[PDB]
């Protein structure tokens, strides 16, 4: 058709008129790395390609199954004119940058041939597999060798051979060193938990990518696959390209993983994060204002406003001298309440961190949350699935009722809060894994109350090594005064009859979020003079903790 | 390199970006570019078995005029 | 004929596909068979002839150095498209053999060459389409074996309509005749099943797995389809670091394209020659290092050179270090009987109080080897331990293997073993007694080797470790299970104002030292370190890393001590006088284990000097370990009568 046709002769001209920074163009530099046999980037920009022509990216994106032939004739045309190539080896398009966004959920039936971007996160992990592309047959009537075989998407076969005469009706033979593969993956993506408001249905869709798309794939990718669903007896499968680990849903784009100077992150940044993160970082309250205007429906108890917060950022994964990172995540739990007010401490942090988990003491069996593994349905082979530690990576996991549970599902989780990580070799397979995902418990007392003639160490259900493992551990404070209930009953009226006006923050939710990324960018180092100030403070929790002679209560 | 810099030339971009690396999807850490000839085929400069019996010797007739040129300081010593 | 690098616009695929250049590269390689000239001039290739023939081992095996330095114009052109010079070199062989053997030709034929030594080697992971259909070495340790297949290749069928029987067929997995032009000049006729016209083709499957030395904290292993053919039947056992040299070949299948619209697509690696290294990675280390080594072992204090390095994160515990450092070493296995294999492994049962970090003390050991492995309790079971079924898509049997196995000759590391169930610890024990597994599964027996060191780290029952009770009972563990380790150095923390200035200072200057803001300066900025090295307790210098790792991949594979009879006969009647005064005040007598496990620590400690017999020097400090763990195990009180009494023994160097 004509019309395939003019979108690539005004494509050709796109890579020499419109310039990048200073007056040389970015796909210059990319022109040198294809003649090197091993790398083939074609990375296109989409945010660019419509400042030079609108109409013409229209059709592109709308109907981009039927211009996959042309795109690879004409990328390999101009690249012809800059250095010669040799004519044996082919290329694919890696179309990527895109700023819409399309969810699972929003699919009809005419979802084909449309370049559009999933979300989501992939969860299971499958080995690389060739695939019939160029081949050559051979005929076994007359014995005649086809070439120039294409593969599309059913068995291709040369229904009319060389001879008009007879034809083969039948089957061929695969050529050896005259055939062409191009690898894949069949990995098995899942929905994320935090992008879900409304239904419970969870499923999966098939995501194919390319041959370079590889190695960076393993269980526990929250990446945003870019590509156009194609469909299949008839099924559905998304043909990826190119992948871009970042953040789940929005958010930034640096965490954790790569570092940068100071004056190169200003320029990426918007302008409104700057006097924001500026002038209320040198004030003396910060720490305190932070606690109230995050938790207006809780009166009183300072002590769980202060840990909270901290949760969040804590230590960082430090690097030891022989290259191994031990811990890096400060751990709380809180007891003293049967199930009666402890619960909203966990529903506000849910909401508000989206990586985060909720469960119960029954709802968690012995796997499950962390690795488990089971036989597939349709391979037959022992296969391993991540959990809802794996998912919640670099955030914080919630759980509630400590009591309801067995000893079976503890002991599997003593890697959780000591060294993050998941060691789980089961059958013979090994699935060696991390997550730096602190752990937010919270005990329940065994007579569902503090019970003042029994010991400290006999109303909870907690051992010692349990406690060992831990951090931080916390107390809700019980007071039987007549002022406790007076004031906390002014706080539960004022919410019921003024309904979304008890509200009185100073800053909103908007900028709380946007101080989450600041935090891992300049790290604290440590003073001179505080080494000296640490090792005089341990020995006065040692004797603090042999109350009687040696041990006690708390082990420190 | 010094001796003889018509065989092999590294490019990198140090100093201050990000020291070669690249982190791409096929190993890249400091890669090396052969200084040869265009052939008649119009493709990446390929080298066959008769093609380095000759090339080593290109490269050896830098030791030889070296070899005699220190000679000469050790008979002087003598 | 002459000229090579003139293909004259054909590819590699076609310049050597006719008979025109390969007249001269036949004579030349027929011709270099029988006139071998290697250094001194000596013909050992025509002696290798008359040894291939003994035990009919078609397996004749060549040097790469001897044809790459003879013809320097032939170094490139074989690992170009080897997969068709291989074959047609196949039938030159038999040209040479029956020439000057003439009762060779009443055996069978097609003699399949070798080669071995390959100046390439490529890992299991940067291998995709770019190398298909290419000759390369890909190493990778043997995850497990199958046995002997009846693999259905020749079938025969009575047929009568010419007098001719229909046969042979093809119907290996490597090639098949798919229904439609049949070999017979396409003819077909009636079938009759029969009951011994069936000869079957050898046929093994193996997995290959990654090795577990560059494996992180945080990636997934892959696994790799291995086909082997005849000839080379039975050269591997699972579980063991070898070589295999393979053509990375796509798969041919034949059982899907009669319904399914695609085959399996699948890149396998053929039989071509095998190579069971253990021996040979000490042989190909540099020499500047082994000058060095040397240098440094001349003084009187390298016993504290690596005791002092062993975690430098928690300080304190000396003598928890000194038992990690000797347990990496294993000890060597040999046999002191007469008919009876007795193990010589150093198995170390360590169990604290929780709170002093335990499982810190083995990430550490882990690293600075070759090969170590990690696992948990709730994570593995008798399934997952060292064997356990079938293949349940076309009717297969093969067996699997858990992770001993592949932990040959290594150091492993089990995490939450007092929590195990009772079904698994009453298992294990076949495995830490005979370092070999015989699993009989349909009616196929095959032995291997698993050198393991087992390393656990257990928790006393219900709250804190007791020092009041007995390490026997203590702990939630079967009896036959504990006496079947060596060092059971246990430690108890406690309230101690004499000591404790130093483990709140030692904390917080591994605090900056180990931190990312402070490696910019050091690890990233050579020549320059902010903190220099911390003050030890016994004024030795540490060591970095590359020490730790050119140091086990020597030592244990050169010097191999053997026994002497210097004065052994001293420790028998030692023995009788602790076995006549332990019940004296309430504590159980020294068994047999004790007697024999002195010379698992006299030749550890002789490796570290480099000693070639076993010294005095040796045996005397070997005594005060097993002393100081066997006092743990006990009560304090009874703890005057014996330190008190054996002070002359405790106190030695």
């Amino acid at each position: 058709d004509e019309v395939a046709e003019k979108c690539q002769k005004l494509f050709l001209d796109f890579l020499e008129e419109f310039q990048s920074s200073d007056g040389e163009i970015k796909y210059l530099q990319l022109a040198e790395e294809l003649i090197r046999p091993e790398r083939n980037t074609l990375v296109v920009s989409f945010v660019d390609l419509e400042q030079f022509n609108q109409q013409l990216s229209t059709t592109i994106q709308e109907e981009f199954y039927r211009v996959y032939p042309y795109l690879c004739r004409a990328l390999k045309t101009f690249v012809k004119d800059r250095k010669e190539i040799p004519l044996a080896k082919d290329f694919y398009v890696a179309f990527q940058d895109l700023p819409t966004r399309h969810k699972i959920r929003e699919l009809t039936s005419s979802r084909i041939g449309l370049l559009t971007r999933i979300s989501g996160q992939v969860v299971r992990t499958h080995p690389v597999h060739p695939e019939l592309v160029s081949g050559t047959f051979l005929c076994l009537d007359c014995q005649t060798v086809i070439r120039d075989v294409e593969q599309q998407f059913k068995y291709t076969q040369p229904n009319i051979c060389r001879n008009p005469v007879c034809a083969n009706r039948r089957r061929f033979l695969l050529d050896t060193n005259k055939s062409r593969f191009v690898d894949f993956q069949k990995v098995r993506i899942q929905e994320t938990q935090a992008e879900l408001p409304r239904g419970s249905i969870p499923r999966s869709l098939e995501v194919i990518l390319r041959a370079e798309a590889v190695e960076s794939a393993q269980a526990g990718d929250k990446c945003d696959f870019t590509g156009t669903l194609i469909v299949v007896s008839y099924r559905l499968v998304f043909l990826a390209c190119c992948v871009a680990p970042t953040n789940p849903r929005f958010g930034g784009k640096e965490l954790r993983d790569e570092e940068q100077t100071a004056e190169s992150i200003k320029n990426q940044m918007t302008v409104k994060e700057w006097e924001k993160v500026f002038e209320m970082s040198q004030d003396k309250n910060l720490y305190h204002n932070l606690c109230t205007s995050l938790f207006p429906t809780i009166h009183g108890n300072d002590e769980v406003k202060r840990g909270v917060l901290l949760m969040l950022f804590g230590g960082v994964p430090k690097t030891t001298g022989e290259g191994t990172s031990l811990r890096g995540d400060i751990n709380v739990c809180i007891v003293g309440d049967p199930s009666t007010a402890k619960s909203q401490f966990l529903k506000h942090v849910e909401e508000f961190s989206p990586r985060a988990v909720y469960t119960s003491g029954k709802a968690s069996s012995a796997a499950g949350l962390t690795a488990a593994v089971v036989r597939d349905e349709e391979s037959h082979e022992f296969v391993i699935e991540a959990g809802a530690l794996m998912l919640a990576d670099n955030g914080v996991c919630c759980i509630d009722e400590f009591d309801k549970m067995d000893v079976r599902d503890q002991v599997a989780i003593h890697e959780a809060m000591e060294q993050q990580t998941i060691s789980i070799t089961k059958a013979g397979v090994k699935a060696t894994l991390n997550a730096r995902t602190s752990i937010l418990a919270a005990a329940n007392p065994i007579s569902g109350h503090y019970d003042r003639s029994k010991s400290l160490k006999q109303n909870i259900n907690l051992s010692a090594p349990i406690m060992s493992r831990f951090d931080l551990f916390f107390i809700l404070v019980d007071e039987c005064n007549e002022v406790t209930d007076y004031a906390i009953a002014r706080r539960i009226v004022d919410l019921h009859s003024r309904i979304e006006e008890s509200i009185d923050r100073v800053y909103s939710l908007d900028d709380i979020r946007r101080y989450l990324l600041f935090a891992r960018q300049f790290k604290p180092k440590i003073s001179k003079e505080s080494e000296d100030f640490i090792v005089e403070q341990y020995k006065h929790l040692r004797q603090r903790d042999g109350s009687g002679v040696t041990k006690s209560s708390w082990r420190i | 390199k010094t001796v003889y810099p018509a065989s092999y030339r590294f490019r990198q971009e140090r100093s201050v970006p990000t020291f070669k690396d690249g982190t791409r999807r096929s190993d890249y850490q400091l890669t090396i570019e052969p200084l040869l000839e265009q052939e008649a085929d119009g493709a990446a400069p390929q080298l066959t078995a008769s093609r380095l019996l000759q090339r080593r010797q290109i490269f050896s007739q830098k030791l030889v005029e070296h070899v005699k040129e220190h000679h000469k300081a050790f008979l002087a010593s003598l | 004929i002459e000229n090579l690098e003139d293909l004259k616009g054909h590819s590699v695929r076609e310049w050597v596909s006719m008979a025109g250049p390969r007249l001269e590269i036949h004579h030349r390689f027929k011709n270099f068979l029988r006139t071998h000239v290697d250094s001194h001039g000596h013909n050992v290739f025509k002696e290798r002839i008359s040894d291939m023939c003994k035990e009919n081992r078609e397996s004749l095996v060549v040097n790469y150095e001897d044809l790459a330095a003879r013809e320097h114009v032939l170094a490139y052109f074989l690992p170009e498209a080897p997969a068709e010079l291989l074959q047609i070199f196949d039938e030159a062989a038999l040209e040479v053999v029956l020439a000057m053997y003439p009762k060779y030709d009443r055996i069978t034929n097609h003699i399949h060459v070798r080669i071995s030594h390959l100046p390439l080697v490529e890992e299991l992971r940067s291998l995709r389409q770019l190398h298909l259909n290419q000759l390369i070495r890909t190493s990778g340790v043997v995850t497990s074996c199958t046995g002997v297949l009846p693999q259905l290749s020749m079938v025969k069928y009575n047929c009568n309509k010419c007098n001719f029987v229909l046969g042979p067929f093809c119907q290996s997995q490597n090639q098949e005749v798919k229904p439609g032009s049949c070999p017979e000049c396409q003819s077909a006729g009636p079938f009759e099943v029969n009951m011994e016209e069936t000869i079957y083709q050898n046929y093994q499957r193996i997995r290959i797995q990654e090795s577990p030395g560059k494996v992180a904290a945080g990636r997934l292993p892959r696994s790799k389809d291995a086909i082997l053919l005849a000839d080379l039947v039975d050269s591997c056992k699972p579980g063991d670091e070898i070589e295999l040299t393979g053509i990375y070949h796509n798969n041919y299948d034949g059982s899907l394209n009669t319904a399914n619209g695609f085959p399996v697509f699948a890149t396998v690696i053929l039989a071509n020659h095998v190579a069971k290294k253990n021996k040979v990675a000490v042989g190909e280390l540099t020499d500047e290092d082994v000058k060095m080594i040397t240098s440094l072992s001349k003084d009187q204090q390298i016993g504290e050179k690596i005791f002092a390095s062993i975690a430098p994160s928690i300080y304190g515990h000396e003598d928890i270090k000194r038992g990690l450092a000797l347990a990496l070493f294993g000890g060597e296995p040999k046999n002191p009987g007469g008919k009876h294999k007795v193990r010589g492994d150093i198995n170390v049962l360590l169990c604290g109080d929780p709170g002093t970090a335990k499982s810190q003390f083995l990430k550490y050991i882990e690293k600075v080897s070759s090969r170590a492995i990690f696992t948990t309790g709730q994570g593995a079971s008798a399934v997952g331990l060292t064997a356990y079924q079938r293949h349940p898509v076309s009717r297969e049997w093969t067996l699997e293997a858990g992770a001993l196995v592949l932990a040959d000759r290594g150091v492993c590391l089990i995490d939450e073993f007092d929590k195990m169930n009772d079904q698994d610890r009453t298992s294990i024990h076949e495995a830490m007694e005979q370092q070999s597994i015989s699993i009989s599964k349909a009616g196929i027996v095959t032995s291997l080797q698993a050198r393991c060191t087992v390393i656990a780290a257990a928790n006393p029952i219900g709250g804190r470790y007791d020092p009041s009770l007995t390490f026997s009972e203590n702990v939630d563990l079967t009896e036959p299970i504990i006496s079947r380790f060596d060092i059971l150095c246990v430690v108890r923390d406690t309230v101690d104002p004499v000591q404790d200035e130093m483990l709140a200072r030692f904390v917080v200057g591994s605090h900056v030292r180990h931190h990312p803001s402070n490696k910019e300066e050091e690890g990233l900025a050579n020549g320059s370190a902010a903190e220099p090295a911390m003050p030890n307790t016994y004024g030795v210098e540490p060591l970095p890393q590359e020490v730790l790792k050119k140091y086990i991949i020597y030592a244990k594979e050169r010097v191999h001590p053997k026994l002497n009879q210097m004065d052994q006969d001293k420790v028998a009647k030692m023995y009788s006088d602790l076995r006549k005064e332990s019940m004296a005040t309430g504590s159980i007598p020294i068994t047999v284990r004790h007697i024999e496990s002195m010379i698992r620590m006299a030749e550890a400690h002789a490796r570290i000097h480099l000693r070639d017999y076993v010294i005095e020097d040796d045996v005397n400090m070997a005594i005060r370990v097993m002393l100081e763990s066997f006092i743990d195990t006990q009560k304090f009180s009874v703890m005057r009568s014996m330190r008190k009494t054996f002070a002359r023994y405790l106190s030695f160097r």
